[PDB]
RNA sequence: CAGAUACUGACACAGUCCCUUU
RNA sequence: GUGUAGUAUCUG
């Protein structure tokens, strides 16, 4: 079976796949890409005048629960 | 069920294994009552056939993860079928045995086990008291050996008999041996559970308890000691009071725990206890003779003990007792002593150490020469002859020579020994070109076809250091020597004549070869029609190296003759002899044209046999590759509107290997393939477009980088209807094209494709669609990012990413 | 209805807010003059003539295995870290030839029939001619 | 039609920034690590000036970057972790006036991704492992040594991972010659996704994880987990051993606290507030940075906030438990993302957003004017900013 | 092995310890069974490297003589990111000529 | 459910037995 | 020449 490697990784779905883990999975990757590039988190903290400190604690206390509770 | 349970038993391996397949996954519809109860008593049939047994359990196989609830009842009458299974001496025959007790293990539960087969525990038979531990071992392996600890922590604790110490200890012995590595995590926990049985009052569990101790030592070789440490006292103040079969136990439990020690714990006791392990060198046993021997090997093992004190003690007496002309009787001993002389030399010196046994090849046995003379040859092959001086090398030299000379039976260690010996030295042995050289003529004429391979094999191996040696003269007088012994009839001797040939022709130039090419080639045609798999296979190897740089002697009237001759040669057998008859034919159409050379490759395609279609088609790539792509191409392409259809795939599956051969140099002749791939992915058998989407894959993968996706996205428009396939191979060829075009063209294109139909009210497409997504999924996860689409909000749940409408 | 072709692609890694094609020293020619928000201005220049475009990508492919980043990583991976590089060829390695062993630099040289100086001299001349 | 990319001017972005003795001799030299770009530069100690040495290009984005030295050593080396999904471990080279590799090793694959080692590495104090961890489930641990050839070496990694757990920060437990300790800030979220009513989303407290390196069974368990009362975005780590005591300062929001693992007490005390704020009073108050002059005679501690203000930490103790931390104001200077305290009375600041800066110490700050806070008083403190009176500017790039 | 869809590959981690490969496939691709273009080393497992299965050939289990390789499409494709390629199934068409050929 | 005829996977060919111990 | 998986078509 092809489907070992698969199965080990996080974020794989299946055919029984709701919408609303598919996207909490969307925006946490996004939210775990933020902090990753140094401009993409520049260009947030000169967006709002904040500090990248705040900004970076805001991005990880919004990882918790986004997209709301589930249904 | 009756009819094709004796229709496997019994019948043709086509039948069998069409009739495999409906006993499957048809388990639990009978149930674990009706098929086991039928299935059991036949293997219950005293004296069954080998190949009977196999085959009634590979059934097991496939019908135990069917019922995982319905094996408890007679768990007991199941295995007592299986214990004496994994105990045979065939190594496939445990392997059936223990990897199917732990599947029935990880379905099953341990309730029922342990219920059942506690009371198998005092039984008087040994048979199933040795069978036991492994039972528990093979279960033990699964299920997670952390569960099993507190049953274990009484087992050997109980005051009823010494039966369930022994046991228990057992267990955990084989634990340690089957298990590796894996118990390091909780060594501590289980040593203190057997620690209790070193000083037991009774010369029947001790021993079991230090193999035990030794088992769990060996298992973490580099790490734990420090839960090794309130068991040296009992292991250390019991050796002096122990006396017979007892105290070899304690020696090999002793032997594997001075490695794990620091540079002071080893090297104080290292002497305490090698006053035992000297007086211990005399006994009138074996068994305990070779376990001394490898707690010596062990000690020497280590980074405490040093040199000149190791030098001053062990070796005197190692070196008195042990070389002797009884040893070579059992074959233990031997490969003991063999192993464990390497260790001396790799520590305290390599001279000191073979200066003693140089003087004793001279000798009237033969057995005693074969046990020294590997022993030398690893001592040499490791470190080297920086050390060696000049009486020592002649003597070593005298005694191989002598040694060689006189042979009696068919050992393949002199041969190993002579040219390790020749290779060290290097280019210390020009004053003995010529005596060698003349014995292994001599030894080669007039023989009974039993040592001319030999001599032939020697020469082979020797080849290299006369180069450096500056004797080309015996070289070319050996390798006109070697012309006239072509003609002999028995195989073995003309391939190993072939072999020398060619050692002598690649250590040698090619225009300095004292017999011309020119008489040689036509005399060497005639080889390659014999259907002994040894001649050709060191033939060809010969024609080729004379084809790569021999080339430019011979005119191209005579390679038609070996362009024919190579076609029957495809027809063999190992894949050895087939990779370079392929490399052949591209070795040769550099020098004479990639026309009428190719021309005779394509005719080959019709001989109705999938080994030989592959294999010109494999010729085909190679020779388009090593001359030029584009001088072949429309001869290739025009191959393909014959009706017929192997041919019509042949072209197809060249243009894969064309095409994977050449990597970067694809970006010219993209545009040629595209009117042809654009028909194939067309609603014709499945063989075209399977084939077809490897030809993309590697197409795609070739021009990766180079911005040549115009085309490749137009390609993109017919790979994605051949999805919704069934075949494994069809299927897996398109996932794989996909996979190839998604790093050549990028996901963003992927993307739009896949989420199409994610959501679709249906399951066979969502069930590949969602495939598809997490294979793009899986790679390139970060690039996703700036790809995914937008979703508005629905009544209450926040859909939209905000942080990226922002704007400076 | 009617969509647009892509001529180019590339990944500088950092975002840029600026575009601007101007001349930059008297008697240059048109660049392509950008700002980073980090604080680098770079020029996109193209080429002149078609024989040094072949001798570019050629020094550029060799010191793509010749001289492997400091940190470890594909770096035509890092410039399609979003989409396909396309008809650009990076500066900053070829300039990096500058900064090696002698034999390497030899070694390296020694494919195209070309002397260290000889490289370096043209790398240094395209650099002062358009700015 | 071809392009060709050539450079004028070098970024400039400060993001990372650490010091130590990379050459060799008893110098200090300072490794800033821009975006892309690695950078080296000392400091003149005669007249102040900065001079730069090497500016080589790494071609990938850093997301962590740590300094080390191994035991009975004089030359320091650095650990980065980037976005390559390897770890790399660099050495300077003062003869050829550049870097040089050293160790490589992979594990895992490439990008910016959840589960990926490389965000958060840590580093033995005494130099003995290291552990570089994911933002989830991808803990993993090296064990560094020496050998008879006196080069580095690296073992297998060893995993540590936890699935449903997210790390704020990992920081390295200062132990005196025991077995490595590492302390990470996980938060589970299992629960956070099965009840649709979202009660659980709230009330979740996050714990200080302890993790415990068996250096005799080569294996890394967790031992302790303890719940706090309110979030925190990073830690400090404290000099133990033998020189002052073990343990942690947690820089929650509007508080300071310090937890140590066995039996003893938690100190909490309210971060002092500027006078007369005009602001709303509705915002927290949270540290960005900090530094550590650990010295044989005595050992201090620095932060900033928001506003930019520097505050000098000191803990008071008598053999083990620490009894109550000392707060005080030092300076006021634009906020920054790090900085590094430097022998001979040095102090290096790189603001985030502008110039950089280069201050010297005159005074150490004894027996001054304004007083000391401490948590023995009980219950909103006030201070009254001022000029700077105990720093001065000689430099700026 | 591709070719046949029943053996398990291992994916445990990286290490040390280089695989080696034997005379009857010396260069082969671990996953691709390819003939070109060797590219990087292959690293395996602590757990499959202990005693009797060390410097044993990763594919088939014989005596290894020569280093492994991955192609140089496995490195483009980066999938040597995924741990150990060393096979822990003994297979089915390997595992029964033998007793096809015992009678 | 079976028979027959075609086809695919550079599938492999005395493969050899390397803690089974007294 | 044999064995080890998989697939297609007609008839019963
Ligand atoms: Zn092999
Ligand atoms: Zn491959
Ligand atoms: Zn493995």
């Amino acid at each position: 079976q092809l489907e070992h490697l698969q199965s080990k990784y996080i974020g794989t779905g299946h055919a029984d796949t709701t919408k609303w883990e598919w996207l909490v999975n969307q925006h946490r990757d996004s939210y775990c890409s933020y902090m990753g590039h140094f401009d993409l988190l520049n260009y947030f903290a000169i967006a709002e005048n904040e500090s990248k400190a705040r900004v970076r604690f805001n991005l990880m206390e919004k990882m918790l629960q986004p997209c709301g509770p589930p249904a | 069920i009756m009819k094709l349970l004796l229709k496997i038993k019994n019948g043709t391996p086509p039948m069998r294994k069409a009739a495999l397949r409906q006993i499957t996954d048809k388990a639990r519809e009978f149930g674990a009552g009706p098929l086991f109860n039928q299935i059991l008593p036949l293997l219950m049939s005293p004296t069954l056939e080998d190949q009977e047994r196999h085959l009634l359990v590979k059934v097991i196989d496939r019908i135990l993860y069917k019922l995982d609830d319905l094996v408890r009842p007679y768990v007991h009458k199941i295995l007592v079928v299986i214990e004496p299974l994994l105990i045979d001496e065939d190594y496939y025959a445990r392997v059936e045995g223990r990897e199917i007790i732990s599947n029935l293990a990880k379905a099953a539960g341990l309730a029922t086990m342990i219920s059942t087969m506690r009371p198998d525990i005092d039984n008087m038979d040994e048979y199933v008291r040795n069978t036991t531990a492994r039972a528990f071992a093979v279960v033990a392996s699964a299920l997670g050996i952390p569960s099993l600890l507190p049953f274990l922590k009484a087992v050997c604790k109980s005051k009823k008999s010494w039966q369930a110490r022994h046991t228990g200890i057992k267990i955990v012995q084989q634990i340690a041996i089957l298990m590796g590595c894996a118990i390091l995590p909780h060594l501590r926990s289980l040593v203190e559970i057997i620690e209790h049985g070193l000083v037991d009052e009774q010369q029947e569990v001790r021993t079991i308890s230090a193999l035990a101790i030794a088992a769990l030592a060996e298992a973490a070789t580099p790490y734990g000691i420090e839960s090794f440490d309130s068991v040296l006292k009992p292991l250390w103040k019991g050796i002096r009071q122990h006396r017979g079969k007892g105290l070899a136990a304690f020696l090999k439990a002793i032997g594997y725990l001075i490695p794990l020690m620091d540079a002071e714990y080893a090297n104080y006791y290292t002497r305490e206890v090698m006053l035992i392990l000297i007086r211990e060198f005399q006994s009138p046993d074996e068994e305990m003779k070779k376990i001394v021997l490898k707690v010596v090997k062990q000690c020497c093992g280590t980074d405490g003990v040093e040199a000149n004190y190791i030098k001053t003690e062990i070796l005197p007496p190692f070196f008195k007792h042990f070389w002797q002309h009884r040893m070579a009787l059992d074959r233990r001993n031997y490969r003991q002593l063999v192993d464990t002389t390497v260790e001396l030399a790799n520590k305290v010196g390599a001279a000191e150490i073979i200066s003693r046994i140089v003087d004793d090849l001279k000798d009237e046995a033969e057995q005693y020469r074969k046990m020294v003379m590997e022993t030398i040859e690893k001592i040499m092959g490791n470190l080297g002859a920086a050390d060696i001086d000049h009486k020592l090398e002649e003597q070593l030299i005298d005694g191989i020579l002598y040694a060689f000379q006189e042979q009696t039976t068919e050992d393949s260690v002199m041969l190993n020994g002579f040219g390790t010996v020749v290779n060290a030295l290097g280019k210390r042995v020009k004053p003995y070109l010529p005596q060698i050289c003349g014995t292994v003529l001599w030894r080669l004429n007039n023989k009974s076809a039993k040592v001319r391979q030999q001599a032939a094999d020697l020469i082979s191996r020797t080849a290299v250091v006369m180069k450096t040696c500056q004797e080309e003269k015996l070289m070319g007088h050996l390798g006109v020597v070697l012309y006239e012994y072509l003609g002999e009839e028995y195989p073995e001797v003309l391939g190993s004549i072939l072999g020398a040939l060619k050692a002598i022709v690649n250590v040698i130039g090619m225009h300095k070869m004292t017999p011309p090419i020119k008489d040689l080639l036509p005399r060497l045609t005639p080889i390659l029609k014999n259907r002994h798999e040894k001649v050709q296979e060191n033939c060809i190897d010969l024609v080729g190296r004379i084809a790569d740089r021999g080339a430019e002697y011979v005119s191209a009237r005579e390679w038609m003759r070996i362009c024919f001759e190579l076609l029957e040669l495809l027809k063999a057998h190992k894949k050895a002899i087939r990779r370079a008859t392929v490399n052949t034919f591209g070795y040769i159409a550099k020098a004479i044209g990639p026309h009428d050379v190719l021309a005779t490759l394509l005719n080959n395609l019709k001989v109705q046999e999938r080994q030989n279609r592959v294999c010109t088609t494999v010729a085909i790539a190679i020779v388009a590759e090593t001359c030029s792509p584009f001088t072949v191409l429309p001869a290739l392409m025009n191959e393909y509107r014959v009706p017929e259809l192997n041919v019509q795939n042949g072209v197809l599956k060249s243009l894969s290997f064309l095409f994977e051969y050449i990597g970067e140099m694809g970006k010219d002749y993209i545009y040629a393939v595209t009117p042809l791939l654009e028909d194939a992915l067309m609603d014709r058998d499945l063989v075209h477009r399977q084939t077809a989407s490897a030809v993309v894959q590697h197409m795609s993968l070739g021009v990766y980088g180079f911005g040549c996706e115009d085309s490749l996205n137009h390609l993109l428009n017919y790979v994605w209807p051949n999805v919704f396939e069934t075949s494994p191979h069809v299927i897996q060829a398109v996932m794989g094209a996909l996979e190839g075009l998604r790093v050549a063209i990028g996901p963003c294109r992927m993307l739009q494709y896949c989420l199409q139909g994610l959501f679709h009210p249906a399951r066979k497409v969502r069930d590949v669609y969602w495939k598809i997504y997490n294979s793009i999924y899986i790679g390139s996860q970060d690039a996703l990012i700036a790809h995914y689409p937008r979703i508005y909000n629905d009544d209450k749940n926040t859909y939209i990413r905000y942080e990226l409408d922002y704007i400076l | 209805s009617q969509k647009a072709e892509v001529i180019m692609n590339y990944h500088v890694g950092e975002t840029v807010l600026s575009l601007q094609k101007t001349t930059l020293i008297p008697g240059g020619s048109e660049s392509l003059v950008y700002t980073t928000l980090s604080g680098g201005i770079g020029i996109l220049v193209p080429f002149t003539s078609h024989e040094d475009h072949d001798f570019f990508q050629h020094v550029e492919m060799h010191l793509r295995s010749e001289h492997p980043p400091l940190c470890g990583r594909d770096h035509l991976s890092f410039r399609s870290y979003y989409f396909p590089v396309k008809n650009v060829i990076d500066g900053d390695l070829c300039e990096q030839f500058n900064s090696m062993e002698p034999n390497k630099q030899k070694n390296v040289s020694e494919e195209l029939d070309r002397t260290p100086p000889e490289v370096s001299k043209k790398l240094e001349d395209i650099r002062t001619r358009y700015a | 039609m071809f392009l060709y990319n050539l450079t004028l001017q070098r970024a400039t972005g400060i993001s990372f920034a650490i010091h130590g003795n990379f050459s060799g001799t008893k110098q200090q030299e300072i490794v800033v690590s821009r975006g892309k770009i690695l950078e080296l530069l000392r400091p003149d100690p005669n007249t102040g000036k900065v001079h730069t040495l090497l500016t080589v290009e790494v071609f990938g984005v850093i997301r962590s970057l740590m300094a080390f030295r191994l035991t009975g050593g004089t030359k320091d080396y650095i650990v980065v972790g980037s976005d390559s999904g390897r770890i790399v471990i660099l050495e300077y080279q003062p003869s050829k006036n550049m870097f040089e590799k050293i160790h490589q090793e992979t594990f895992g694959k490439s990008g910016c991704r959840r589960i990926v080692p490389g965000q958060f590495l840590a580093v033995d104090p005494k130099g003995r492992a290291v552990m570089i961890s994911a933002i989830e489930k991808q803990k993993l641990v090296y064990i560094l040594n020496r050998d008879a050839a006196a080069r580095l070496t690296i073992s297998s990694p060893l995993e540590a991972h936890k699935a449903n757990t997210l790390v704020y920060h990992v920081v390295g437990v200062d132990v005196g010659f025991e077995n490595p300790m590492f302390a990470c800030l996980e938060m589970d979220y299992e629960e956070a996704d099965n009840d649709p009513t979202g009660e659980a989303a709230a009330n979740t407290q996050q714990t200080l994880t302890f993790y415990e390196l068996d250096l005799g069974l080569n294996h890394v368990v967790r031992k302790y987990s303890e719940p706090l009362e309110e979030h925190g975005n990073f830690l400090i780590t404290v000099p133990g051993g033998s020189d002052g005591p073990s343990g942690v300062l947690i820089c929650s929001e509007n508080y300071i606290t310090y937890k140590n693992f066995g039996d003893q007490p938690d100190i909490r005390c309210p971060i002092p507030r500027r006078r007369n704020d005009l602001d709303d009073p509705e915002r927290g108050m949270i540290f960005v940075c900090s530094a550590t002059h650990k010295t044989k005679s005595m050992f201090f501690f620095l932060a900033q906030t928001e506003q930019g203000d520097i505050f000098k930490i000191t803990l008071e103790t008598d053999e083990d438990m620490v009894t109550e931390i000392r707060l005080k104001y030092f300076d006021t200077v634009p906020v920054a993302a790090a900085m590094c305290v430097l022998k001979t009375g040095f102090l290096f600041v790189a603001s985030e957003f502008g110039n950089h800066y280069l201050y010297q110490i005159a005074h150490l700050g004894d027996d001054d004017e304004e007083p000391e806070f401490s948590s023995a008083m009980p219950l909103t403190f006030f201070f009254q900013p001022r000029p700077l009176k105990n720093l001065v500017l000689v430099d700026e790039l | 092995a591709k070719h046949h869809p029943d053996l398990i590959f291992c994916r445990k981690q990286a290490g040390v310890a280089i695989g080696r490969l034997c005379e009857k496939c010396d260069g082969k691709c671990v996953i691709c069974d390819s003939y070109v273009r060797p590219c990087t080393l292959v690293r395996i497992c602590d757990e499959c490297n202990y005693g009797s299965y060390q410097g044993r050939c990763v594919i088939c289990g014989g005596p290894g003589v020569s280093d492994a390789y991955y192609c140089k499409e496995c490195t483009i494709q980066e999938k040597d990111r995924d741990g150990c390629p060393k096979i822990v199934n003994l297979g089915s068409s390997k595992t029964d000529l033998f007793y096809e050929r015992k009678k």
